């Protein structure tokens, strides 16, 4: 079942990517931002900045050096400013990318090379494993997680009273279907008969709030009788 | 008064709405300025009257459009302007024109702002207060627990 | 700090105040103006995204049950007061109290209202209290609060029995500590310094931008109207150019600082989102990620342009 659920989910990934382009928006956005910035840089060459012509060749073709220098100076001032603007925005943008890259590297380490207990860090659910796929100017992570599908109400007790002693589950939680008490692990319903090996004994019944009364089976007792 | 006019007091140009002011000008004071050092009050030359200058209403125009692929119908938002100054609905964002206000809350499609989102639905552009999500009351009890009986392996994609 | 004020400056108005002569000169400077507008718009959208990242981490809007039997733990102070107009908790109200144009620069309202952020925090807390960490992972599975705490005690290394036996004491210690939080916030404003600082920085930047309009930059008059009224267009052009050069530089300075400032806020917002996930939606074993001590659980409270986390530790 788990293998089938896994295979199915990978199938859906293929479908999603094949259908909708928007899925890779973050990557596309980065591309678009850099393209717009360069387009702007190129267009600023067409700006006159108060000079007679934006074309540098026109200025020197029309004017002698003393006059030409004034017009060239305006173009230089404008073009240098334009490029400074570009470089500054790129530095800021690069720092945003470096942050993303550091995050991608961190996830590569803690999600692909390991199993993360950090919540949501590797996808919504309880992270199992994750697989990296190269993407243009980016990385894509397929996070396989475990999500509990179907759930049921049970009445629960913090502890049970046996012989005036309080039994708490070693791991797990006490549950009652309504008639019989069992101990199940929290994440998946596997009821087991409450036994001495499923429980540890601390203190007495009196201090524990919400304690219920249920027999705790001892495996050794039958063996002695037999 | 009470109109956007191009005024000129003693060769001081400006465009603004002149209103009778309540400012307590002292006799000598010719005109008032601001926190920002912007002229905002005048004493009339021909009359002993103080007039508050309010800049004529200006605001940004945003066009709310579903893709042109989808529809050519558009809604216009006049940011921070009263509707009088301009399917007309006033939001905290500004005056929204071309969108029908709908009581039913939906997931935000196009964020107009201040909790108000727009979408294209059966067609016309509609404006609604965005729904945060499906309200749920958890069945909390001091003796009740809910334990999952099954699971779903799920693969989700993160792009960086 | 999760977000900043979304601020938009129309440069063609800032640089030239409804003056056509000036606007024509501004055209020669190219698309500088469009680029400035674009930059600021980017920041504003980022601010909305920052808030979504932190607060909208909850599948459904969970509601706490009318009966608050949380095993003696008392959350009335951090849970919303319905009686109040905005459904904000007592602590959120204190936080809101603590934290404290015509030139072409306007403020755009945030996409989520304060009431909506308060609803998101209420959903997170209700999920946390009633269902533990399960709401993050999937469908919120109810678990009694005193038993949820026992799992969190197993998480730090202490056996379940310790919590059960000392339940009254732990509940009292918890309630007391929340009391102290109220007291601290009411007594001293300085506590929300980080949030205040963000506000102050944005205000100073705008104040500077407005003051730079009063600068002449070597023109005869800082007032653009004065130049036009005193001088013929050829002569006026030189003076207007000086004003344009100065005003455009001033605004570029502003935009650049805001881009850098936004990036710092986005980092904080990313951290706030990460703490919402590993601290509120789960129990962090990372040391000092979630308060000093062994983290048990944590509870988010909306604050102006920020989030506040109450970390319960052992
Ligand atoms: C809860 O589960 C227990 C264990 O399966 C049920 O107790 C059993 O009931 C069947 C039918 O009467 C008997 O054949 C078994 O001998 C019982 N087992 C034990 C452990 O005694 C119980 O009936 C179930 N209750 C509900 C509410 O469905
Ligand atoms: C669990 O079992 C204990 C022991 O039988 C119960 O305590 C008895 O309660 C009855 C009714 O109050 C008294 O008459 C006895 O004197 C008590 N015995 C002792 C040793 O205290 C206890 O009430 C039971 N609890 C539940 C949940 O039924
Ligand atoms: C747990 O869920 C899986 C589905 O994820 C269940 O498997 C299905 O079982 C029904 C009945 O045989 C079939 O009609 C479906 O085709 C099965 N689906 C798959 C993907 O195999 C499984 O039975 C569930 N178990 C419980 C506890 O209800
Ligand atoms: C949790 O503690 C708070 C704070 O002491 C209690 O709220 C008070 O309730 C009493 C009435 O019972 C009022 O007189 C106080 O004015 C309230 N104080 C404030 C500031 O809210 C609350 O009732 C306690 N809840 C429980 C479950 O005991
Ligand atoms: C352990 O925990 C705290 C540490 O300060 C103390 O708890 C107090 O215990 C006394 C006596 O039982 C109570 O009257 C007080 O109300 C408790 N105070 C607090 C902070 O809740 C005490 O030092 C130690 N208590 C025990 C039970 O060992
Ligand atoms: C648990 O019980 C409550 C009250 O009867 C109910 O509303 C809820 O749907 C139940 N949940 C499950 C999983 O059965
Ligand atoms: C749960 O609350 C009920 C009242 O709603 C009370 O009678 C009962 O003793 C409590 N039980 C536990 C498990 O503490
Ligand atoms: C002319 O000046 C006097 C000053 O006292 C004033 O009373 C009168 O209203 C003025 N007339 C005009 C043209 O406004
Ligand atoms: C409109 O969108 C659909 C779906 O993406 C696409 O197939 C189609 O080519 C688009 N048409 C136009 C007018 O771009
Ligand atoms: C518009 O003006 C009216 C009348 O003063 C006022 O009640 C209303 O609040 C204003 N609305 C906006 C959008 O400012
Ligand atoms: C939506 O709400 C308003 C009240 O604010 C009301 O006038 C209108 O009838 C409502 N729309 C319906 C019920 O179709």
């Amino acid at each position: 079942l788990i293998a089938n659920q896994f295979n199915s989910a990978i199938g859906k990934i293929q479908d999603s990517l094949s259908s909708t382009a928007s899925a890779l928006g973050k990557l596309q956005d980065v591309v678009n931002q850099n393209a717009q910035a360069l387009n702007t840089l190129v267009k600023q060459l067409s700006s006159n900045f108060g000079a007679i012509s934006s074309v540098l060749n026109d200025i020197l073709s029309r004017l002698d050096p003393p006059e030409a220098e004034v017009q060239i100076d305006r173009l230089i001032t404008g073009r240098l400013q334009s490029l400074q603007t570009y470089v500054t925005q790129q530095l800021i943008r690069a720092a945003e990318i470096r942050a993303s890259a550091n995050l991608a590297a961190t996830k590569m380490s803690e999600c692909v090379l390991g199993q993360s207990k950090r919540v949501d860090f590797c996808g919504k659910g309880y992270h199992l494993m994750s697989f990296p796929q190269s993407a243009p100017h980016g990385v894509v992570f397929l996070h396989v997680t475990y999500v509990p599908a179907q759930e049921k109400n049970f009445t629960t007790a913090p502890a049970i009273c046996h012989d005036g002693k309080a039994h708490f589950p070693r791991e797990g939680v006490f549950v009652s279907n309504g008639t019989h008490w069992f101990v199940t692990q929290r994440n998946f319903y596997e009821p087991q008969i409450i036994t001495t090996d499923n429980t540890f004994v601390s203190g007495n019944c009196d201090v524990v709030i919400g304690i219920v009364n249920n027999t705790v089976y001892d495996p050794l007792q039958p063996e002695l009788d037999s | 008064k009470n109109k956007c006019v191009n005024f000129n007091f003693n060769g001081l140009t400006g465009t603004g709405v002149l209103t009778e002011s309540n400012k307590k000008f002292l006799p000598f004071q010719q005109f008032g300025r601001d926190i920002a050092d912007t002229t905002d009050a005048v004493r009339d030359p021909q009359t002993l009257e103080i007039l508050d200058i309010t800049p004529c209403s200006f605001g940004g125009v945003s066009v709310i459009t579903p893709g042109t692929n989808t529809s050519n119908q558009v809604a216009v938002l006049y940011q921070d302007v009263n509707c009088t100054e301009v399917n007309v609905f006033q939001t905290r964002a500004g005056c929204l024109i071309g969108a029908e206000h709908v009581n039913n809350s939906y997931e935000c499609d196009i964020p107009i702002g201040a909790g108000i989102c727009a979408s294209y639905q059966t067609q016309s552009i509609i404006a609604y207060t965005m729904s945060l999500g499906a309200e749920n009351s958890v069945a909390y009890s001091n003796n009740s627990i809910a334990i999952p009986t099954n699971f779903t392996i799920s693969v989700t994609t993160e792009i960086l | 700090p999760v977000s900043m004020t979304k601020t938009s400056v129309d440069c063609t108005m800032y640089i030239c105040g409804d003056s056509t002569e000036c606007s024509n000169l501004l055209l020669q400077y190219g698309s500088f103006c469009t680029q400035l507008n674009r930059a600021l718009t980017g920041i504003a959208v980022e601010q909305d995204k920052n808030t979504q990242e932190v607060f909208a981490q909850v599948k459904q809007i969970y509601k706490t049950p009318p009966i608050k039997d949380f095993g003696g733990f008392n959350f009335s102070q951090i849970l919303p007061d319905p009686s109040k107009p905005s459904k904000r908790s007592f602590i959120e109200d204190l936080l809101f109290n603590k934290v404290t144009k015509f030139n072409g620069l306007t403020v755009l309202p945030p996409l989520l209202t304060d009431e909506m952020i308060a609803q998101y925090t209420s959903a997170l807390l209700a999920g946390t209290i009633t269902s533990g960490w399960t709401f993050g992972a999937g469908a919120a599975l109810q678990i009694p609060f005193a038993m949820q705490m026992a799992y969190r005690f197993n998480g730090i290394g202490v056996t379940q029995n310790v919590l059960y036996e000392n339940q009254k004491l732990i509940a009292n210690q918890f309630n007391s500590a929340i009391g102290k939080i109220q007291d601290s916030l009411s007594s001293t404003a300085s506590a929300l310094g980080k949030l205040q600082d963000v506000v102050n920085q944005n205000a100073q930047a705008l104040n500077t931008l407005v003051k730079q309009l009063s600068s002449n930059f070597g023109a005869i008059s800082s007032v653009l109207n004065d130049i036009l009224s005193r001088l013929d267009p050829p002569e006026a052009e030189v003076q207007i150019d000086r004003l344009i050069t100065g005003r455009l530089q001033s605004l570029q300075t502003y935009v650049t600082q805001q881009l850098i400032r936004a990036a710092e806020i986005r980092a904080s917002a990313n951290l706030a989102a990460t703490k919402m996930s590993e601290c509120v939606l789960g129990q962090s074993k990372r040391v000092d990620f979630c308060g000093k001590g062994y983290h048990l659980m944590s509870f988010p409270q909306s604050a102006p342009h920020g989030v506040v986390f109450l970390h319960v530790t052992y």
